[PDB]
């Protein structure tokens, strides 16, 4: 599971410590994505190294519904996204 | 990229590991010599250590520095895990210290400089090694130090850092005393290392792990008279009970003993 640890009006600290992987299947990096639930600009993204278990998303607009999705990219695999909605 | 056993010519064995063997090997495309460490899943699972292997791969794959052993990649099959590593032709510092029994000041200072550069590079990515010791250091073809074995390393933002890990004679007091630790535990272990290099045994050595813990916790150790003034100062600055009082790696690199004894690039 994905969780929001802490929030400000412009930023979220998220954490995927709960997500588990298959034995011997190791994560190269995470693709982190976020945008305004339903109503449209382009959903934005960035990546962090596979050894991260949390990350900060900054420069969000206050009072907005976000959907945050994380894709664990294995060296040999793609895990199916975990996601969460949060309102700044 | 992806990797499989078919991408390597395999040569002679370089050593016997705990859960496998390491072979000299060559990447067919490039023809590039490297080492291929083979681990048996059966033996890993028996010993309980797969989490350490995950940690090693996920961290060490990202580390690119002249004094850190490259982990180019890994792969696995029904029975084995393979790590594709840089080949260190001059072997372990552990074996060099066994042979020579102690290192002189120049060799010691030069290695402390190399190790400090590498840990500077780790700490900027907020990675801590947590198991600095002579067995985890290897030597390139020009005799240059390479730190390896990131099994017990940790990314600081991604961990609570309240569990003790490492190797007995090298453990910092903070971990023994149960407190939250940070990058300064590497600084402590560097000082133990410098001492062991110069003297040929670690400072808190004792017949049981209990006595050793007490002695670390109380920073109970003495130097032989041969250890010079400058080495003594450097080590004493590294081996402070209070982590916050230990120097930054920058200050270690600028210490006057280090300056006076380290070889020029
Ligand atoms: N990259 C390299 N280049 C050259 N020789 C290497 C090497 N990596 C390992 N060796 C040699 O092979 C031996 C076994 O290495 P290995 O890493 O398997 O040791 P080990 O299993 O005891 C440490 P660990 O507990 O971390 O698995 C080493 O002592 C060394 O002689
Ligand atoms: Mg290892």
């Amino acid at each position: 599971k994905l969780e929001v640890v802490a929030a400000t009006p412009t930023s979220l600290l998220i954490s995927w410590d709960a997500q588990t992987y298959q034995m011997y299947d190791y994560v190269s990096y995470y693709r982190i994505t976020y945008g305004e639930t339903g109503g449209n600009s382009p959903v934005q993204e960035f990546t962090v190294p596979g050894y991260y278990s949390t990350a900060t998303i900054s420069g969000l607009k206050p009072g907005v519904d976000y959907t945050i999705t994380v894709y664990a990219e294995g060296y040999y695999s793609s895990y199916s996204p975990i996601s969460i909605n949060y309102r700044t | 990229r992806q990797w499989a056993l078919e991408d390597f010519e395999i040569g002679r064995p370089l050593g016997k590991g705990k859960f496998g063997n390491v072979y000299l090997a060559r990447e067919k495309q490039s023809k590039f010599i490297l080492a291929l460490k083979v681990l048996f899943k059966a033996q890993l699972e028996k010993a309980g250590v797969e989490h350490q292997l995950r940690r090693e791969v996920e961290i060490q794959s990202h580390l690119r520095h002249p004094n850190i052993l490259r982990l180019y990649g890994y792969f696995h099959d029904a029975t084995r895990v393979y790590l594709i590593l840089e080949y260190a032709p001059l072997g372990t510092v552990y074996r060099e210290l066994q042979k020579l029994s102690k290192f002189d000041e120049q060799r010691t200072a030069t290695y402390i400089t190399e190790l400090a550069n590498a840990l500077s590079y780790c700490h900027s990515k907020r990675v801590i090694h947590r198991d600095i010791k002579p067995e985890n250091l290897l030597l390139g073809s020009a005799g240059e130090l390479k730190i390896a074995d990131f099994g017990w390393s940790v990314h600081a933002p991604s961990s609570r850092r309240t569990t003790l890990c490492g190797t007995l004679d090298y453990l910092p007091p903070e971990m023994i005393e149960g407190r939250m630790h940070d990058e300064k535990v590497d600084l402590w272990s560097l000082g133990v290392l410098c001492y062991e290099f110069l003297v040929g045994k670690p400072p808190f050595e004792a017949n049981t792990y209990q006595e050793t813990y007490k002695r670390i916790s109380r920073v109970e150790f003495t130097f032989p008279d041969f250890v010079t003034e400058g080495a003594r100062d450097l080590i004493s600055r590294l081996l402070k009970h209070n982590p916050s009082q230990r120097p930054m790696l920058r200050e270690v690199l600028e210490h006057p003993w280090i300056t006076a004894n380290s070889s020029k690039p």
